[PDB]
RNA sequence: CACCAACUUCCUAAACUUAAAUUGGGUUAAUCUAUAACUUUAUAGAUGCAACACUGUUAGUAUGAGUAACAAGAAUUCCAAUUCUCCAGGCAUACGCGUAUAACAACUCGGAUAACCAUUGUUAGUUAAUCAGAAUAGGCAAUAAUCACACUAUAAAUCACCUAUAACUUCUCUGUUAACCCAACACCGGAAUGCCUAAAGGAAAGAUCCAAAAAGAUAAAAGGAAAAGAA
RNA sequence: AACUGUCUCUUAUCUUUAAUCAGUGAAAUUGACCUUUCAGUGAAGAGGCUGAAAUAUAAUAAUAAGACGAGAAGACCCUAUGGAGCUUA
């Protein structure tokens, strides 16, 4: 649908400058203390969960290998161990994970 | 084509005299293409403008939109260079004195339909121009007041001028 | 009550339970956020299957339907439900994750359940009990 | 008992009388030549010499409009990685196409948007004695098939081998890839034959919301045109 | 005739559409427009004329019942001491 005539650039100018269709401005910005990164208020810091994640899946490759096929998914407890801690009588009747870095100055 | 715009960064003032106050610095920078609606950018560029340098990349960073991402690199970028070449000491002082979004070079093609019709396609390419000044953004405007409106009134009656007599 | 999802209503408990079998098996999810909220649910509510009892009949129903792959069901009377036998309830931790940069902006958030072995997650931490205003509530509560 | 109001009229300076086919006369922009001028001019001689309008022609850029419009199953331990949910015409040859094949490298253009490549660049490829394509002169032939037997029929349906002549030891050439072709398209349909029906082949979900209205489908308290029978 | 949500008499759910985010991006159209209501005038006739009336600026979202709506050489029939073409033995 077409207006009769021509819709002037001056008539044009006014809706598009018009304030409904202008970006609004956001003041919910925060700092994030543990990455020294931006945030929102109410979202979580990406650069200190980007760790947990590349962490989270370094675990689930070791324990991948450890299995050694698909389906075996134990009944039994399972706990992460790295370089420097050895497994205690505690971690006795759970599934042990192995990690050759060492313990995550985060990860306790 | 024309890049005036980097023209303008390439100007030098003359020396300063000792007595002379320190001038401001004016940065200039753009993105000559950028696959992007020159109208879609204008929107950013209108909210951004003198903003201070720390303001804006901050709204950048949760903007949604695929230009804002492009801004904030050559906000980025802009923001390296002062420093670099344009002797800018401190990087929190720069503020977002102009933003501008202009045309680009385009590409023609047809658009096929299904149906034996056809259509115009077009590859939309604009220019984004931006000039940066050293320093804390301009204060914001602040409203007249009734007694500044008032003031202004009368003064005007006043200043009337009687017409076409001796 | 209930999100409009999938296809179909069937479409709607294949996909949750699509999403519940990827979470006991890594106990750490990452998906939408409308999707962990209309899950978290149910995983609750199957840890208390859990807590019911490996014997209950029911149970086993309610988990081979629910998990695909059966080396799970072994898990979830023997690890998931010996894990949260103290617990009451509040088995699973949702947070909202930034949106996905996929040009589709969808709400991401990861839901995980507590007593993992997993890595601790990032959560927010209130502002502590030694800042000015607090020291200043805390004379009016010693006072008080 | 007046005033207002037309260039009618007067007044200062000037001027010397009021529709439109047609007809007489005086100038002029531009370009070139002759001869001059010399911040862009003159006198002559010339012409592809002046466009808001020929269903005029070419190019640029607007408006409609950032509007119509368009798109990928789930999780993870990861795009030649696993597992889960769900779908059910697949594989060969013919024809056609002609490198669209594959690896790598790119992320601009092409895919009717991306991701990813089918795009861009580079390099490779399709292997044949077996698969496929690329001597002569005479003499002389009654009876279909149908499990061909019986059995009938009408619609009427089968070189060889002999006699002579002539030659006298051979494996090259060419085709071989592919998701491919004809439909302006990565089209929705068109496309011969054999095998077989999932062991082969596949993904409806760009995200969010759960508006109304609209479209399709399912369900109905009581009723049954306000089951498939007759005229 | 029956049958059934076709309907009496509609309701509910699912899918599509819808609404929001991001990416891409046409078509018919277009004298210019700072684009109002009422009565008048006029050729059936006025957003733009006469006289009244109303009126911060800019935006945003919805519906097609009537004006026996506006219209074309659409549709239909008939005529000619109208033309012209055609056939001739
Ligand atoms: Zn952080």
């Amino acid at each position: 649908a077409a207006p009769k005539n021509r819709r002037t650039i001056e008539v044009n100018r006014c809706r598009r400058r018009n304030p409904q269709k202008l970006i609004k401005i956001k003041n919910n910005i925060d700092i994030c203390p543990e990455c020294g990164h931006l945030k929102q208020k109410h979202v979580l810091c990406g650069y200190c969960y980007e760790k947990v994640r590349q962490e989270t899946t370094k675990i689930r490759q070791q324990i991948g290998a450890q299995e050694g096929g698909p389906f075996r998914a134990p009944s039994v407890e399972t706990m992460v161990l790295y370089t420097g801690e050895k497994p205690s009588e505690k971690d006795q009747g759970k599934r042990i994970v192995e990690r050759n870095i060492k313990r995550p100055s985060w990860f306790t | 084509i024309s890049r005036k715009w980097e023209k303008k960064n390439k100007i030098v003032y003359p020396p300063q005299l000792p007595g002379e106050p320190r001038r401001p610095a004016e940065i200039y920078h753009c993105r000559r293409q950028i696959k992007y609606s020159k109208d879609k950018m204008w929107y950013l560029a209108k909210m951004i403008r003198g903003m201070s340098i720390d303001q804006a990349l901050a709204q950048l960073e949760f903007n949604d939109k695929k230009g804002a991402q492009i801004i904030k690199e050559v906000l980025l970028e802009a923001q390296d260079m002062a420093v670099r070449d344009h002797n800018v000491e401190f990087r929190s002082n720069l503020h977002i004195a102009e933003s501008t979004s202009g045309r680009g070079q385009c590409l023609k093609r047809i658009r096929y339909h299904g149906r034996g019709r056809f259509g115009i396609m077009e590859k939309v390419y604009c220019h984004y121009f931006v000039k940066l000044v050293e320093g804390p953004p301009p204060p914001p405007e602040v409203p007249k007041t009734a007694v500044d409106h008032a003031k202004d009134y009368i003064q005007q009656l006043r200043s009337r001028t009687i017409i076409h007599t001796l | 009550v209930y999100r409009r999802l999938g296809l179909g209503p069937e479409s709607r408990i294949h996909l949750l339970r699509n999403l519940l079998t990827g979470l006991v098996r890594h106990e750490r999810i990452e998906a939408t956020w409308a999707r962990a909220d209309e899950m978290r649910g149910y995983a609750e509510k199957l840890i208390d299957y859990g807590k019911l009892g490996d014997t209950n009949e029911r149970a086993m129903r309610m988990a081979d339907f629910w998990l695909t792959e059966k080396d799970l069901i072994p898990k979830l009377f023997k690890v998931l439900a010996p894990r949260f036998q103290g617990q009451n309830g509040n088995y699973t931790r949702m947070l909202q994750i930034p949106n996905r940069k996929e040009q589709d902006r969808a709400k991401m958030a990861v839901i995980e359940y507590k007593g993992n072995y997993l890595p601790p997650l990032p959560l927010p931490h209130r502002d502590s009990n030694l800042t000015l205003l607090n020291q200043l509530l805390l004379g009016l509560q010693q006072d008080l």
